[PDB]
DNA sequence: GCATCCGTGAGTCCAGG
């Protein structure tokens, strides 16, 4: 089973809101290269080449860690679309 | 093309026990007799 | 189904004894089966359990480790402050729901112990670790019956 | 057997282990000789396993025989497919199959 | 055809004088199971320890009998006895015998033993009996140094007429269990992972425990060397 | 697909009397309907296998 | 009451078949042994194998030569279960050379034998060869470890070359007994015989050491322990 | 109120040929 998912059924009220909390997040960071991720150094999704570790690439896998910590405000209606896509090309380019 | 038995391929019987390779292991996994001897397949009681 | 189940033997055929001496005595002599009913004193108990006591699971399957019994022997052991009569399979299986779920307690309550694991047992066994621990441990669990159930059912001819 | 006795082995500390598992299966008279016994099994067409991995005997006897098993033409290596993109269909455009 | 391998890393991780993994990665196919069967044998048979073999209390006739001024029975005492860990710290000590006296209202501890020389109760919190008003325990435990596991019927040893003899506990490990996963090397398929997990009592190590363990069999290699 | 041929089961100067076998076709052995092996088997469970 | 070394015998019979018994070993310890011994020995055991078959007028593995019997194919069957021992360790790789034909049933002896290099069955039956019909191979035969099948190893000498099975291992049965045994006043000890047959390309006995060293040096790895860095 | 005639439907995927 996906890492904490009795947690993460429990944060919403109905699993495919998770769901497309979870899709959505992904593509953001997909979209600004995981430059605005909520997860701190030692929280980053490793995985294990051959060389060495290396950032976790499936951006699925960074969203449901990003919704476990807390530190998302997931809800319907917070804030003008493209209002929020130029403000979030403001801060983290691409 | 000369076709060795590999992982998938079907075995059956005159006596309708069929079913699929599912794991070539080496010779010294294999249930052997005291004289060393060790069985070629291992069938599942559990159909018969 | 196999290691927890508990042997059923003919030999004794529910001897009367007043010490367990005379009847661990009476076992040496070849006249009583160690899992065989016998009645020491008014109380109607097996050779094993007399024979055989353990003060945690660990000792139990080190006995069961070095040839003393097999899984299937009625026996004693001393498992979460109480002094059970069960058999070192039944024993094991709990130790495995209990690894397996990372809880003891909850484990012990969630299992029968004084049953053999079967298909009703094992159902009744996931529904309530889904409902007690969430379906990540309960993923967890299921790995671990199935890795033993194999294993078990490999060696037990 | 009879091979084994004369090439000078007694029967094996495992066979005895067997041995008596399979006389609480009622498998074998008890009391007989291990070779009485043994032969016992035989007959029922089981016989002693060791895990080749472990070194260890079956916990009990185990059935083994020689049987005619065949090939059958449903080979792996003819179904297993698998396509990324491939070509489509004139009126509808979806793949072939 | 032409093979080029390479030898193994040694993987380690104990937790304190009680726990520790193993993990040797990778192995030539089925090499995982060739080392784990073994030393599993041998960590469970003949790593060297101490056991309770024997026990006398005052005006206690045999096993089931009851101890009146105290709660536990016979049985139980004999039990809470088993799981004492005491450690020799002079490798010329080979038995001893240990007495406790104490009466009135009180719970004793396995620190209540009188200390020796060369002897180390490693874990001395651990319950034996709680006596009340005018509950007595005189008791003497013998305490051997051997590897394995013995019945208390299979040694039957006796220091007087009513000294109970004890299932003997002498293997410092409580478990060995071994897993072995495929694992895979570049091109190389079928490698072997093995992965060792060894429960100990404290008086050894599980480090010190497989050290050992491989030390045997190495010294068992050298007996095909001379007919 | 499968291969279809035929190998000679009789060296120089056999005298073979009248049906003896002179050719082993497919899946033939000495004359027997050969459609298989007889392999050596244990009937037990095996680690999910 | 600790144990002590055992007694060695070794009953060997020729090239071949070797027991090797051992006492006493405490308790349990008969299988301890044995059975590594046994799993190291059916695999892992070095020794030689037909690697590579060129015959001339010979394009690809399903021909068939006039003036023989066998098919290509039946004709690699045989070549595997040749046994071929180097005497020299230095050596690799032979190839080698066998010239036939008329009225004859060449058999592994026809070989044009090498120096440092030795048919462990020269009765081995190859092929029947018919009037007229002739025969010229060149196998090439390696060293090597276990079982590497044609698909992989690849090996062609030439361009009409056929890769072969290589079943290299040498050992072609391990039995372990253990039997009962006491030594003073100790009961239930362990005597280990262990039965090896091989095809006389390395003795049961030069097996069995081989086995040994290879488990040796594998408690070898054990010695220089590493942090876990899960943490 | 009944027969009577009409049309319409009758499991999934996969291989070949
Ligand atoms: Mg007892
Ligand atoms: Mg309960
Ligand atoms: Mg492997």
């Amino acid at each position: 089973a996906e890492p904490g998912i009795d947690k993460l059924f429990g944060m919403v009220d109905s699993k495919y809101r998770l769901t497309v909390v979870v899709a959505k997040r992904a593509q953001q960071l997909l979209r600004h290269g995981f430059k605005n991720t909520v997860l701190e150094p030692e929280e980053r999704p490793k995985m294990q080449t051959l060389e060495g570790l290396f950032d976790d690439p499936n951006a699925v896998t960074w969203a449901m860690k990003e919704l476990l910590t807390g530190r998302l405000v997931f809800g319907e209606n917070l804030v003008p679309e493209d209002r929020l896509q130029k403000e979030m090309e403001r801060l983290y380019p691409v | 093309q000369k076709r060795k038995l590999q992982v998938g391929d079907k075995l059956a019987n005159r006596h309708g026990n069929k079913g699929v390779v599912a794991k070539i292991l080496p010779v010294e996994d294999m249930p052997h007799l005291p004289d060393g001897t060790p069985v070629d397949v291992i069938l599942n009681p559990l159909g018969v | 189904y196999y290691i927890t189940q508990v042997r059923k033997e003919k030999k004794g055929a529910g001897l009367e004894f007043a010490t367990p001496e005379e009847a661990l005595a009476a076992h040496e002599r070849g006249e009583v089966a160690l899992n065989a009913p016998i009645k020491v004193a008014g109380r109607e108990t097996s050779v094993g359990r007399l024979k055989y006591v353990f003060a945690n699971p660990d000792e139990a399957l080190l006995a069961v480790a070095h040839g003393i019994v097999d899984l299937q022997d009625v026996v004693t052991v001393r498992y979460m402050g109480k002094r059970l009569e069960t058999s070192p399979g039944r024993i094991l299986f709990a130790r495995i729901v209990a690894e397996a779920v990372e809880d003891e307690k909850v484990a012990w309550e969630l299992i029968q112990l004084d049953v053999p694991q079967e298909k009703n047992s094992l159902k009744d066994l996931v529904y309530q670790a889904f409902l007690r621990l969430g379906m990540e441990k309960t993923a967890r669990l299921l790995d671990a019956l199935k890795y033993y159930g194999f294993t078990f059912s490999t060696t037990s001819g | 057997f009879g091979k084994r006795k004369g090439e000078g082995f007694g029967v094996d500390k495992r066979e005895v282990e067997v041995l008596r598992r399979a006389e609480k299966l009622g498998l074998v008279t008890p009391g007989k000789t291990p070779e009485e016994q043994l032969k016992e099994l035989f007959l029922q067409g089981k016989v002693v396993l060791y895990d080749g991995r472990t070194g260890e005997p079956i916990e009990g006897p185990i059935v083994v025989g020689q049987m005619f098993i065949m090939k059958l033409y449903h080979m792996v290596e003819d179904k297993m497919h698998a396509r990324s993109t491939g070509p489509y269909s004139l009126i509808t455009q979806q793949p072939l199959g | 055809l032409d093979s080029k391998l390479k030898a193994p890393v040694f993987t380690v991780r104990t937790q304190g004088r009680e726990y520790g993994e193993f993990v040797l990665e990778p192995l030539e196919r089925g090499f995982g199971v060739t080392l784990g069967n073994p030393l599993r044998r041998i960590l469970l048979s003949s790593i060297p320890g101490t056991a309770v073999t024997s026990v006398y209390i005052e005006d206690v006739l045999h096993e089931f009998s009851t101890i009146p001024g105290v709660k536990e029975d016979v049985v139980e005492i004999i039990l809470n006895l088993k799981e004492l860990v005491v450690r020799f710290l002079n490798p010329s000590l080979q038995t001893v015998t240990l007495l406790l006296k104490a009466e009135g209202p009180k719970e004793v501890k396995a620190r209540d033993f009188l200390p020796v020389a060369d002897v180390e109760i490693m874990n001395p919190d651990l319950h034996i009996a709680t006596l009340e008003e005018g509950g007595r325990l005189n008791m003497e435990v013998r305490v051997d140094r051997g590897v394995g596991y013995v019945p208390a019927e299979k040694h039957g040893i006796k220091d007087r007429i009513n000294a109970i003899p004890v299932d003997a506990v002498f293997s410092p490990v409580r478990r060995v269990a071994f897993q072995v996963e495929d694992t895979r090397l570049g091109q190389r398929t079928d490698l072997d992972k093995l992965t060792l997990r060894i429960w100990t009592d404290g008086s050894v190590t599980p480090l010190e425990a497989l050290n050992q363990a491989v030390e045997i069999l190495r010294e068992h290699l050298t007996y095909f060397s001379n007919p | 697909g499968t291969a279809l041929d035929q190998r000679p089961r009789v060296v120089v100067g056999q005298r073979v009397r009248k049906g003896d076998l002179l050719a082993d076709g497919p899946a033939s052995e000495n004359g027997f309907l050969a459609l298989g092996q007889n392999v050596l088997v244990a009937i037990m469970p095996f680690d999910g296998y």
